Order: structure tokens, then sequence, then C-alpha cells
């Protein structure tokens, strides 16, 4: 054994109490398998990049390009349902781009145009920005022409000292008059003798005024959010209370994800009772093996078998021919053998150890089966992934990694089908991929017949 | 197609659409990130729920549905019911504490938002720790993990901006990664710098001798406790391994890993050995006393290599007595019928 509690043959089939070792020599060390548990699946390149994409064929996707498109990068395929339009209904199996995708889920249009100086555009925008529904093409009037060409409501941001009126609680504490006592009314200087209304024009910064210390004198944004702003929603209990109550109760989720009616996102501004409700809805958008794993499970091959049967003998030769090639794969799958959800990878079998040695050479040199550098590739990535999810997760970085990850999962399986991995500067050599082991220049089945 | 370009384009495009303004936007987000903390904690205070739980539930509602909880972290938090229960108590929080809830989420968002904006910063940094032995994307990714680290500790109260702060927290993450993953046989950070200093020194030594320094110079130039045995050792660990699979001789079709022999495995000669040895050792063990013979047979051939602790109840005098008298009768009759003499080894 490893520690030596049991050391001969009498007890040959038992394992050690404190450490696990059942024995017959290290041949076990060369025939046993270990597995790596993948964060977010990836797929076998053996099944995705053979001429007939066995998954492209079975899953009616662009047999060769739709795959490559969603697989390695972020081109999403709406999996189950996505009510909101592009101009046409939800595309059951069609794919879209980041851009348009972006436009969807958050809210139709994003327009942040922030003014150049402190008094020209800051005023045009402010006057028409807070409660006024700004129609498309709202021609803001000062630097050049601030053009707001899209939908519903508007939210501006910071302001200097041209004149302070109707703004949020930021400045309230600055001039102690209104936040300390009820003096905002006398704040209007001299005509009151003959909601926010401040002095004629006394403050010029985005600060806190204990002593003018916590500040930030800068620019003022006027970002038009194309979303519908509700101020006084009411209570109707048919379905679970939607949106909000007058002022007390707020049943809506906070300001990220909340589906009320056909409109599905809800931001919250406790300034005025304002429940910002954006319009897009539950749009299942996925990219990568994740997306295909789903698609693959959902299919009842029997149905597609019978569907292709009809497609096969009835329409003309163009679409029926494609259907015969697509019925081939589906047939065997159902015929005898195993079912098709397995083509996707989430559990990576690891080749035995003694078969990917680590050995002492001359001088004290060492030598290991190239396979091991590839393995580390995957394990490192897979781990960095887990930790990247846990730490917190900014989208770009998670996919970025998922990509690498995928690539890696190819590497051990088969190298070169998509790019060729290299040991560091020394030999621009393809690290023998498990594939290269089987076939290869001088591979396995190959030299299995060259001689022993 | 080709992976570098796509990611570069990917984040550069988003920075291109959202860089963070120098002061305003980083200030803004920062403020929100901190308030989230203060919020979450006060939330743990009133709910009796661990800040870890309050943190994960707000994450789910702002970053992802049941999907992101189920696949990433296996299953301890019920995908629907569990998280929801938690959100309900958050709602129940009247006007006063409800405020922290709404803040926590918005803060969580800001966070994730700032993280996005400062990704060009990472890549710019990561760009220079290139030829260290890590993949540019691996490098950026670790550096990225570093920026996330900085986000947890930055105190906006202390005026300095996130730029200079991220630099450190990123450079730290990168260099570690470089030291931890670069080699196939892991080498501690100290050995790493050690190797850098060793290399650098060999460089200044190459400068004038015209003689690639004998391990004498390196010792000297390096410092206090450096000797020939030390340097010969470090440079031996510095050489990365070789590809067990490598083109050898005339690269026509030669693969290096077939030439190494095997040691544990009993080449036939040894299997035959154990057969006769054990059969003859077994014959002698029986025609004797199963006393001091098995003691020394089992103590030596069964477990580990203790005269006194060798025999059961009978002391040392009977041990040496039968050990040496049986061992010699055994040897001297084995001298007669010579079977063992021809040293099986
Ligand atoms: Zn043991």
């Amino acid at each position: 054994c490893a520690c030596g509690k049991y050391k001969r043959q009498r007890f040959e089939g038992k394992v050690c109490e404190r450490c696990g070792v059942e024995v017959t020599k290290s041949i076990v060390r060369r025939y046993r398998m270990g597995h790596i548990e993948l964060a977010t699946p990836a797929a076998h390149i053996w099944f995705v990049k053979d001429v007939p994409s066995k998954i492209g064929t079975l899953l009616d996707l662009s047999a060769t390009e739709l795959e490559q498109v969603l697989y390695f990068s972020k081109y999403i395929v709406l999996d189950p349902k996505g009510a909101i339009l592009n101009g046409v209904p939800v595309e059951k199996r069609q794919l879209l781009t980041d851009e348009e995708y972006r436009e969807l889920r958050y809210g139709k249009q994003e327009t942040y145009p922030l003014p150049p100086g402190v008094d020209a555009l800051v005023k045009d925008g402010e006057e028409v920005v807070k409660g006024q529904e700004l129609a498309p093409g709202v021609v803001s009037r000062l630097d050049g022409v601030a053009l707001y060409r899209f939908p519903r409501r508007v939210r501006v941001e910071y302001v200097k000292k041209e004149r302070a009126g109707l703004r949020l609680p930021l400045a309230a504490w600055v001039e102690k008059e209104a936040y300390k006592p009820g003096e905002i009314l006398a704040e209007l200087p001299e005509p009151y003798l003959f909601g926010d209304k401040i002095v004629a024009a006394i403050d010029p910064e985005e600060e806190v005024i204990a002593e003018a210390e916590g500040v930030v004198h800068l620019h003022e944004p006027a970002s038009i959010l194309v979303v519908k702003a509700r101020v006084y929603p009411f209570e109707d209990d048919v379905e679970v209370s939607t949106g909000d109550r007058v002022a007390p109760g707020d049943v809506l989720a906070d300001g990220g994800k909340v589906k009320s009616d056909v409109y599905g996102r809800v931001e919250v501004d406790l300034v005025r009772n304002v429940v910002r409700v954006v319009e897009s809805y539950d749009i299942d958008a996925r990219m990568g093996a994740e997306a295909i794993q789903q698609l693959l499970k959902e299919l009842d091959l029997e149905a597609l078998e019978k569907e292709l049967l009809e497609e096969m003998k009835h329409p003309s030769r163009a679409r029926r021919a494609k259907a015969r090639k697509r019925l081939e794969v589906v047939r065997a799958f159902l015929d005898s053998g195993n079912r098709p959800e397995w083509m996707i990878l989430e559990a990576v079998p690891v080749l035995p150890p003694d078969l990917r040695p680590m050995v002492q050479v001359d001088g004290g040199r060492f030598a290991t089966s190239d396979l091991n550098d590839l393995y580390r590739r995957l394990i490192n990535r897979n781990n960095r992934l887990k930790k990247l999810l846990a730490q917190g997760a900014p989208e770009i970085i998670i996919r970025n990694e998922k990509r690498m990850l995928q690539e890696a999962v190819d590497a051990l399986l088969d190298n070169g089908r998509r790019g060729a991995p290299v040991t560091n500067p020394g030999s621009d050599r393809p690290l023998r991929s498990l594939t290269d082991i089987l076939s290869g220049k001088q591979g396995r089945f190959r030299q299995n017949l060259l001689g022993k | 197609k080709i992976s570098t370009s796509d990611p570069v384009r990917q984040y550069l495009h988003e920075i291109g659409q959202v860089p963070l303004l120098t002061l305003e936007e980083e200030v803004e987000l920062a403020r929100k990130v901190e308030e989230g903390m203060e919020a979450i904690k006060k939330l743990s205070e009133i709910t009796g729920l661990d800040p870890d739980l309050i943190r994960e539930v707000v994450r789910a509602k702002i970053l992802g549905s049941a999907r992101v909880r189920h696949i990433p972290g296996l299953k301890e938090t019920l995908d629907p019911k569990t998280v929801e229960e938690i959100d309900q108590k958050l709602k129940s929080l009247p006007k006063e504490h409800k405020r922290y809830l709404h803040i926590a989420r918005e803060g969580e968002a800001a966070r994730q938002h700032l993280i996005e904006a400062n990704l060009r910063l990472v890549v710019s940094i990561a760009k220079k720790y290139t030829g260290r032995g890590l993949s540019f994307l691996d490098l950026i990714q670790e550096g990225n993990q570093g920026l996330i680290r900085a986000v947890e500790k930055f105190e906006y109260k202390r005026r300095f901006k996130f730029s200079t702060y991220a630099t450190w927290w990123i450079r730290q993450a990168i260099n570690r990664a470089i030291a931890d993953q670069a080699r196939t046989i892991r080498i501690p950070v100290h050995m790493v710098e050690t190797i850098n200093k060793l290399s650098r020194t060999a460089r200044q030594l190459q400068q004038e001798l015209g003689r690639e320094p004998t391990y004498e110079e390196i010792a000297e130039a390096m410092g206090p406790g450096w000797d020939a045995k030390r340097v010969e050792e470090t440079l031996k660990i510095a050489q990365e391994p070789v590809s067990l699979e490598t083109p050898i001789g005339d690269e026509k079709d030669s693969f290096y890993g077939d030439f190494i022999p095997d040691e544990h495995l009993p080449s036939p000669v040894d299997a035959a050995t154990q057969s006769l040895l054990s059969e003859e050792l077994e014959k002698a063990l029986s025609k004797l006393s199963e006393r001091e013979a098995m003691v020394l047979k089992l103590r030596k051939g069964l477990i580990d290599g203790e005269e006194v602790g060798a025999f059961f109840g009978v002391t040392r005098e009977r041990i040496r007595q039968i050990e040496n008298k049986a061992l010699r009768k055994l040897k001297y009759h084995e001298s007669r019928t010579r079977k063992l003499r021809d040293f099986l080894d």
C-alpha cells in the first residue's frame, strides 16, 4: 500500500482503513480513469467538426455555420420563448447578434448624450427631461442640436449653478435652509413679498457641503431611457398585485429584473414614486454548448423520424434529399445503441497516469506525455471558471473564459481541427491530441498494424 | 474564427460604448458599491441571515435566474423557492430597511458595471507580462480576477482613483499566476524570483567574459549564500521538461517515449525468481518451528524490517536462541542440498 498498513498477498482484495489502496501491482495506476467536472459544458470537436456535423445534421441548425457561430463565440439562439419582437415574432430556433440582443433585454433604446457646457444644453434638456414624456426626435436646443430620436420617458443627471429647481435631494443638505428647516420657499429671494426651488444661482458642484469637501465639479448627463415611467400605480388583485400601490406598498422587484405585464423589466427611483417599467420580456438567449445541450434533450427523434418520412417521399428532390441525410443519423440513434443527448460534454474522461508518465531521464531530465500539458490547460481553465463565477461575474470575462475552456476541451480530444496548441517556445509542435494518439502520423491503430 | 481578436473586439467594443468618465462615473459606481456593502450588512443585521446569503440572493436577482445558480454552484439553494423566500423578507422590510434592499441591488449592478469599464485597463497591463509562459488570454483572465479583487477593497473615502489601485491588485494576480501555472512542475514564487535573479545575473556575466560563466561567478555575483551546488540545482529545475512525444533522430517518424525501459515490472527473469524463491522459502518455513522463524519471516518479509518487540511473550534470550540456531541449521543444511547458494540475487 502507500503507507504500508497491509503489505502482502493474504489480504489481496481488501482496502486500508485510514487510506484507500486495494492491490495487485501499478497496472491499476495505468488502467484507471479519472474525470474532470466541467463548469459550463462544451462540445466534442469530433462530433461538431466532422464534414456532416452530426449535431448540425440532427439539430436543424446551419449544419456548419450556425454551430461555429454560437459555439465558440456569443451568437445567441433563442431556445424556448421570447415574446418581444425584432419586428417579427420570437424566432423559435433563429440566432441574433449581441447588438440587437442588447437592444432587446435592457430596453429598446439607450441614449446617454451629456451636454458640453453648464448653462446652454443643461437647461434645454432639464426643462423637458424630468416628468415630460419626450417624443421621438425631441430636438434639445443648444450644442449643435441634441437629438433624442427615440420613444417614452427621460432621466437627466447632474446640474451646476445656472439656477436650481425641481432636482433630487442631493443639493438639499448643501444649502441647509430646506433640509434643516422649512425655508426652501423663502429661498426664492425678493419677489415672494410682493418640489424644489432654490436661490437665484449660488451652488456650482456635485458635492456635499459640511465644508465643501466631498465634491466632484464636472459634466451633466441627459440620458434618454426609452422606457414607460409610472408614478402612481394602483392595486388590482386578479393576478398577483402588479407594479405598485400609491405610495406605501411596493410589490415590484427592486430595479433589475421584474416581469409585471407584457412589459418585463422594473427599475426603481424612490425620489418621486416612480416605478420605471421597461418593455422587453423573458427572452431565453444562450450561446455555447449550453444552448445545444438544451436543444438536444428536447428532441423526440420519433417525431422528427416520422416528419422526415413524409418530407422524404412527398416534396420534390431539394428538401427531401436533405431530409434523407438527416434521417440517417436519427435512425441509428433510435435503432439500437444509445441516445443523442450524450454528444454534449460536461464530464471529461481523463486518461490513466502511467500512460501519460512523468519520468526521470539523463542528468536528471524528466519526460512526460504531451497529453499532460493539455490536461492542465483544461483543469486550470475549468477552475479559473468556477472561481470567476463565484467571485462575481462580468459577462465578457465569463464568456471569454468559456471560449478558452471550449478550445481546451478540443485540445486533448483532437488538436489542429481548430488551431494548433504548442508547448512553450521550443517546439512548434502539435501536442499529440488523444486523436493523434489513435490515428496520427505514427499512431495507435496504425502502428497496431505496422508491427510489435 | 481566431480567438484573440474576437475577445479584444468584444470588450473593446463595450468600452468603446461605455468607457468610464475620469471622475464622475467611477465615483458614482464606487459610491454605489460601498453603499451596497453597508446595505448588505445592515440587511444581515435585521434578517439574522449571513452576509454571504444576502450577497448571493441579490446577485441572483440582478445577475441571473435559476439557471446561473443551478449549473455553477451544484444544488443547496433551491432554484426557485429558496431564493424567493429570502426576497420576501427583504420586501417585508418596511420603508426604512427596504431602502437597503433596493440599494444593495443597484450597488451590485454598479459593481459589475465598473468591472466591465475597467477591462481595457487589465488587457493593457496584461499586455506586458506576455512572454512569461502564459497565454495572453490566460494572462488577461488572471489579471481580470485581480481587478475584481481590487473592487472589494477600494475605499472611495480615500480620494485616490481606482486606476492606480487596480494596477497593483492586477499586477499581483498576474505575477502569481505566472509563478503558479507557467511550469508543469509547480515552483513557489520564491524559487521563481530566485530563477529570475539567477538568469539576470548570468546575463551581466555574459557581458564581458566571453565565457558562459562557470557556476562560480553566478554564486559570487548572486550574493550571501550562493554556491555551485545551489546554482547547478536551480538551473536543473529551470529547464522545463521535454515532450515525451518528440520527433527524434531523423524526424521521419520517431517518437521519443518508446525508448524508456520499465522498472517495477518483473522482467520474466524476476517472475521466475519469486517463484522458486517463495516455493523454497515456503518449504523451509514449514519443516521448522513456526516460532522464531515466522517471527523474523513476518517481521522482515511481511510488514516492516526490533529483536525484543519481535517475539510475542518470550523474551530476547529465546529469540536470539532460536533465530541464530534455526537460521544456521537452515543455512547449513541448505549448504548440503545447494539450492539457495546460487544467489538468486
Ligand atoms: Zn495505507
